[PDB]
């Protein structure tokens, strides 16, 4: 009886910043800081 | 009625080749 | 040559659509289930097609979609004939040699033995061939044999296709009657062309038809039909389904007219929603070599009342008597019965005719309703 | 679309591994999975269709596997090609050590062992869970093979000692229940149902016994023997497991109602200017009317047709139907009063200018058919009928004018009751799509007129005989049973012999296209006494791969000489009285249609053909 | 001059009766058009748009100017329109019969001697059997029937009379379903 | 923003109906027998689903 | 009535025997598995069932 759960913390990380993006009515800032954010988990 | 039946023919024929 | 009446009327026969592309369900579907909808089996089509040339062209996602398609397709071909060889082998199960015989014809009840000449028309079942072979029946037959003469043969195909995607809808129709003394031979093709589909443009579709009939012992002359009708929808809106269509009839001995009889004509289509009316028209021109006819007809439904049903004609000869004609249609439910009612007015006599159908299923109380006739028969000496 | 097309690249996919696939084989092998992944080797690959894939597994997959891992490993830094492997790891148990089946009375001990044997644990630490379905599924399979469909296995025991021990639980008929319904007609396109032979006639009938298994073959038998009354329209059967060895079949029945009325009416109206004028419909034409009742089971449907109301006596019509089923064990009776027209050839021969007339033969005809044994037709008949001749429009004529007489009583139109036997015969079977065997036809007509028809006797004979080819060696399709058509040789000979007097309409004649190849129809002769005899020869195209048949006839009508014994002699008065002998090749392409090229060597013309239908 | 906002399917089903009467109400000198040059057989150009819409063609692949070896034709279901099939006339009447090929029983799906239903391998080893043992030429009964005209006279008067009588009383061609699925 | 196929998506969602249709019907066959309120016929699986408005608007 | 009566009749009674075979053969596969009677109909519901799809 083995039932796997992963550990989703990078993805409340993603979802939580695009939440504050949205209460700064600055959207358009999204897809230049959540990239970024993407390519520190990279490297 | 054959001057305005032709006409009308000619101008469908030439909207539907010029699409 | 037939009068103009004629042409006109055959020109004037309503809103027309031709016949699209045909798809195959395994390929479709890539091994799974697949329902029916137009606009995503020609969307594969081209696609399919685009991205063969993309492939070719050099794009990996391209040659992967084109590769995946071809193993679906592979796979799906060897399934059928695996299932046709399965299907062999059980037939021979069943009838270990006989094979399957057809049921004949039933012409109808005569004082002849009704079951005589049926083994005539008992066969062996033929193969998977592509032709379908119809008997034709004449009005009146030899008295002492059986009174089906001459064939007729049907075909279908779409041809110049890839892998089951794109081609060309061809079909072919032919009428052959060859006795000792006469010779009936009637010959018919129509041609579809695709030009651009919903995601990658409007639609504009082609059929061109050819008809040519002869009968060598009576007429002695041989008549060549030809037209092109040119379809395309949302001309005019965002759905109008527009078309125009011209023909061309001789009546030469051979090929060319030779100066023979010929006539041209032109016809245009269009339906248009104003208001609560959902009009369908369609209008035609002919012109045979000088007089010169014109027909019209017209569909008018009301949303209001969707039972009743109205048609509009008027034909004018040359100039110029036009005769004009509406035909209304109602159906209702009765008691334990249904009866449909159809009006045709013509101003051109001035009449007026009714027709009222009945069906009753449950009892024959209309029976005693319609008593008049018995009591209006007298002997009359 | 394969490996070695693409060797160099970016992020293409170069292997595909696959471990920890359960080796059970009800489930794909491994290369059955490979060959249906959205990854392919030597093609380009992204994260989402890595997503997409364990998805799909996991979800086509979900009782087997626990959990499906993708990962991909560089092969070579620089090159960025990718190796992509597949883990699979299913559920499992801690310890199974042996298997076995309790229950399973009907099954014998032999397929007991056999499944046991076929499904033993390779290791007794960490099975999976795969076994106990690969157990059942075989149990499954074996009774459904069977014929036994609710036989099944109940569940599994024996965990706690490590023995996976499958408890078979069979079932038994137990209740038998019926339910009387009928439908409704209306155009609500959503039938409504009211619920209302004995119930204990249909029990009986049907045989379900309580404690008994159900079988498929049981409940096609039992529907049947229900079904074998003619009075019910429609029956159903269910047997549904009782909320587990109980079995109640429900049994639903719906009855037929055999009243039909179709009702006609037309009207005409001179609108002239204004309204118009409603005092002069005394009556309207009110069409056909047609009344049909089905009911044991007899068909009666009568049809009564007036062209204008007002006036029925002028243009009226008339047709009766009357069918018996189930009067005769393997005869059928039935009575037909109706009307026919259709052309005569054999009074009115061209071959001249001759103009055809039109026989038209109005009367009632009742007669019993029977079908014994598969080929055999009997057929007994008694008609009286109003025979005419009308050319062209529809006046009647005295007599033949090109004069032969057209009927016996010399007006025209007469009575004529008569009696027909129709007798056939066939042994003629297709084997490999040629026919081979023996076809006799007896056809005898009998005048018992003495009311214009008079004494007359017509006796047709017709021996037909299919012939494997003495020349021909035997085909393979006889020896080796396996897909050649035999070659064959058709003899036919046709007797036809009149006495007594008989009119023009039904005056015995020679030729046709059915009777004599290259001929019009009554060319040859019109005589009371004919003899017609053909020899066919028919070879399938089968050895040279071709599709059709090639064949080669010869045939030969001779009337005796007994067109001068013909009352008025027609066949001096269009002088063609010659006997004739046609002969012709051919070619019968798929089904029955046939193209032939014949001459008659009468006068030397050589003709081709188009035909529907077989030969003889 | 007001379109009807409310728009039911009951509406639908009472205008499809005149989309269907729509065929015959078209009236002329020759009645129904699209006849032939000098003949009566009428042609098959009947290309009207509501006939035309709820056809549906396939490319079934049937092997055994290029070669064009798939054929078109119709398969599955024909209508464009799909509908729910009524519940009934689901019971169909059988009569046991005889393999050509041996003692095996052939009802539905062909039963050998034992209760199990033959397999795919033992069909082939009775064919090969007979084979083998190949006997009776030409004097045993004869298989395939020639059906002659009345055969089943029940069966050609009564079976399925229900139902055309039902699509007497709805008159309508399309039963619905198929146009809330589309 | 890398979302999952449409046809694995709808595929589940049907078997996620006949789970929500299965489950239902276990609810009915194990709860349903009971009476909660007799006057409107109140059922122990709808109070205790929390659907008595279904009931007191039924009623 | 000398010659056509019995001919035909032979035959029909020659299909009836092989009729009889295959029952007996059904028979065999109710007796083997244990498997209860197939309960065939008389020849009273026979000829009537020959007018239906049988
Ligand atoms: C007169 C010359 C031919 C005689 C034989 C004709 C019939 C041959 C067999 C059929
Ligand atoms: C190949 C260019 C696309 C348009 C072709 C139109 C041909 C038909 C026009 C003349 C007939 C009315």
């Amino acid at each position: 009886g083995i039932m796997p759960r992963k550990y989703l913390i990078e993805k409340h990380n993603i979802k939580v910043l695009k939440k504050k993006l949205s209460q700064a009515y600055s959207t358009q800032q999204l897809t230049k800081v959540v990239q970024e954010y993407k390519n520190l988990i990279q490297n | 009625a054959a001057a305005f039946a032709a006409f009308a023919g000619f101008a469908f024929a030439a909207f539907a080749a010029a699409g | 040559l037939p009068p103009m009446t004629f042409f006109v009327e055959q020109m004037s026969e309503g809103v027309l659509k031709p016949e699209g592309w045909a798809t195959m369900e395994t390929v479709a579907g890539l091994g799974e289930e697949v329902t029916e909808d137009e606009g995503a089996e020609s969307f594969n089509h081209v696609y399919y097609r685009q991205m063969y040339e993309l492939a070719v062209a050099g794009d990996p996602w391209a040659q992967r979609e084109y590769a995946a398609m071809l193993r679906a397709y592979d796979k799906g071909c060897e399934s059928y004939r695996a299932s046709y060889e399965e299907a062999d082998v059980d037939a021979n199960v069943e009838y270990g040699v006989e094979s399957y015989v057809v049921d004949p014809i039933d012409f109808g009840p005569s004082f002849d033995p009704e079951d005589m000449y049926s083994h005539r028309h008992a066969y062996a079942e033929a193969a998977d061939a592509g032709v379908t072979v119809i008997p034709s029946q004449d009005y009146y037959g030899p008295e002492h044999d059986d009174p089906l003469n001459g064939i007729v043969f049907q075909y279908e195909a779409q041809p110049f296709s890839r892998h089951g995607w794109g081609g060309v809808p061809f079909d072919l129709t032919v009428c052959c009657e060859k006795d000792k003394t006469s010779l009936c031979l009637q010959g018919e093709t129509h041609v579809s062309l695709v030009h651009s589909v919903p995601p990658f443009g409007p639609r504009h579709i082609t059929q061109v038809t050819g008809s040519w009939e002869v009968l060598r012992p009576n007429i002695k002359d041989v008549m060549y039909q030809l037209e092109v009708d040119t379809f395309k929808d949302g001309l005019l809106g965002k759905s109008d389904h527009a078309g125009c269509g011209l023909m061309l009839a001789r009546l030469g001995e051979g090929g060319d007219p030779r100066k023979g009889p010929t006539a041209v004509g032109v016809r245009l289509q269009d339906t248009l929603r104003v208001g609560p009316f959902k009009l369908e028209a369609c209008a035609s021109k002919v012109a045979v070599q000088k007089e010169e006819g014109w027909g019209a007809r017209a569909f008018v439904g009301y949303d209001w009342l969707p039972g009743l049903g109205m048609a509009f004609d008027f034909i004018q000869e040359r100039t110029r008597l036009r005769g004009y004609g509406a035909n209304f249609t109602y159906d209702w439910e009765a008691l334990g019965a249904a009866f449909g009612m159809e009006v045709d007015y013509v101003a051109a006599s001035e009449s007026v005719f009714v027709s009222v159908n009945a069906f009753s299923g449950n009892d024959y109380r209309l029976g005693w309703l319609l008593l008049l006739p018995a009591v209006n028969y007298f002997k009359e000496t | 679309e394969e490996k070695p097309g693409e060797r160099s690249g970016t992020n293409r996919c170069v292997e595909i591994v696959i471990e920890g696939w359960p080796d059970v084989g009800n489930l794909p092998t491994a290369d059955e999975l490979k060959d249906l992944l959205t990854v392919q080797e030597g093609h380009i690959f992204e994260k989402q269709d890595l997503l997409d894939d364990r998805r799909k597994l996991e979800i086509q997959y979900e009782d087997y596997i626990a959990e499906v891992e993708i990962r991909t490993e560089y092969v070579d830094g620089k090159s960025n090609h990718q190796r992509v492997v597949y883990k699979f790891t299913p559920h499992q148990f801690r310890g199974i050590n042996a298997i076995d089946i309790k229950g399973a009375a009907l099954m014998p001990a032999s397929e007991v062992e056999r499944i046991c044997n076929e499904c033993l644990p390779k290791q007794p630490y960490m099975v999976d869970i795969a076994v106990m379905d690969k157990v059942r599924n075989r149990i499954e399979q074996w009774y459904q093979s069977r014929g036994l469909p609710f036989c099944y296995v109940g569940f599994f025991d024996g965990m706690d000692d490590g023995i996976l021990r499958a408890n078979v639980t069979e079932a038994k008929i137990d209740n038998v229940s019926v339910r009387f319904v009928r439908p409704k007609l209306t155009g609500d396109s959503e039938l409504e149902y009211s619920v209302y032979v004995k119930a204990d006639k249909i029990i009986e009938a049907s045989g379900f016994q309580r404690g008994h298994h159900y079988h498929v073959e049981d409940g096609y038998d039992a529907m049947n023997s229900i079904f074998a009354c003619g009075l019910l329209e429609d029956i159903n059967i269910e047997p549904e497991q009782d909320p587990v060895n109980k079995i109640n079949v429900k049994i639903r029945c719906e009855e037929v109602q055999p009243k039909s009325m179709e009702l006609d009416l037309d009207w005409s109206f001179q609108l002239k200017n204004g309204i118009p004028s409603i005092n002069r419909q005394s009556l309207i034409p009110g069409g056909s009317v047609e009344v049909s009742h089905e009911n044991n089971s007899e068909s009666a449907t009568l049809s009564l047709s007036a062209s204008d109301w007002r006036n029925p006596s002028a243009d009226l019509g008339f047709s009766v139907a009357y069918s018996e089923p189930f009067y005769k064990p393997h005869t059928t009776r039935n009575a037909q009063l109706f009307n026919t027209r259709k052309t005569s050839t054999i009074f009115t021969p061209g071959g001249s200018e001759v103009p055809p007339v039109f026989v038209d033969r109005f009367g009632l005809k009742g007669w019993t058919s029977q079908i014994t044994g598969q080929d055999n037709k009997v057929e007994h008949a008694l008609m009286l009928q109003l025979v005419s001749t009308l050319d062209e429009n529809g006046q009647v004529v005295a007599k033949g004018t090109k004069g032969p007489p057209t009927t016996n009583s010399g007006n025209g139109r007469d009575l004529s009751l008569s009696y027909q036997g129709f007798f056939a015969l066939d042994n003629v079977r297709f084997i490999n799509g040629n026919q081979l065997g023996e076809r006799m036809l007896f056809q005898v007509d009998q005048g018992l007129n003495p009311l214009s028809g008079g004494i007359y006797n017509r006796a047709t004979a017709s021996y037909t005989k299919f012939l494997e080819a003495p020349f021909l060696p035997k085909l393979t399709t006889e020896q080796l049973w396996k897909r050649k058509a035999p070659n064959t040789v058709v003899l036919h000979a046709k007797a036809g012999n009149a006495l007594g007097d008989v009119a023009a309409y039904d005056y015995f004649s020679l030729g046709g296209p059915y009777s004599v190849r290259g001929y019009s129809h009554g060319e040859i002769g019109a005589a009371r006494r004919f003899l017609e005899l053909a020899t066919e020869v028919r070879v399938p195209l089968k050895n040279y791969g071709l599709p059709g048949t090639a064949y080669g006839f010869v045939e030969y009508a001779t009337d005796l000489g007994s067109g001068r014994e013909l009352n008025g002699n027609p066949t001096e008065y269009y002088r063609k009285p010659g006997r004739g002998m046609s002969y012709g090749l051919g070619l019968k392409a798929l089904g029955a249609c046939r193209f032939e090229y014949a001459r008659d060597c009468n006068a030397g013309t050589g003709t081709f053909l188009v035909n529907f239908g077989e030969r003889f | 001059l007001r379109v009807k906002t409310d728009k039911d399917l009951q509406w639908w089903r009472t205008k499809q009766r005149v989309i269907t009467k729509r065929k015959s109400a078209r009236k002329r000198d020759r009645f129904k058009k699209q006849i032939a040059v000098v003949n009566k057989k009428l042609a098959a150009l009947s290309k009207k748009v509501e006939t035309e819409k709820s056809n549906l063609y396939q490319t079934l692949y049937g092997n055994y100017f290029f070669a064009k070896k798939l054929r078109k034709k119709i398969s599955s279901k024909g209508r464009r329109y799909r509908s729910l099939s009524l519940a009934r006339y689901l019971t169909a009447t059988r009569k046991p019969r005889l393999v050509g090929l041996d003692n095996l029983t052939k009802i539905d799906n062909i039963t050998t001697l034992q209760g199990a239903f033959i397999t795919k391998e033992e069909k082939q080893d009775s064919l090969n059997l007979t084979i083998q043992r190949k006997q009776e030429l030409t004097n045993s009964l004869k298989k395939s029937q020639i059906k002659k005209r009345s055969r089943h006279s029940w069966k050609k008067r009564s079976r399925h009379q229900f139902s055309r009588n039902h699509y007497k009383y709805r008159k309508r061609h399309t039963h619905g379903n198929g146009k809330l699925r589309v | 923003e890398n979302p999952m196929d449409p046809r694995i998506r709808e595929l589940m969602a049907a078997e996620g109906m006949d789970d929500k249709l299965e489950d239902e019907g276990f609810k009915d066959t194990v709860l349903g027998s009971a009476i909660i309120n007799p006057y409107t016929g109140l059922d122990m699986k709808t109070y205790l689903d929390g659907k008595e408005r279904h009931q007191a608007e039924l009623v | 009535r000398r010659f056509l009566h019995p001919r035909l009749d032979d035959n029909q009674r020659r299909v009836e025997r092989e009729e009889e075979r295959v029952w007996a053969l059904r028979g065999q596969q109710r007796r083997a598995l244990g498997l209860h009677r197939p309960h065939r109909p008389d020849k009273d519901a026979a000829w009537r069932l020959e007018q239906m799809y049988d």
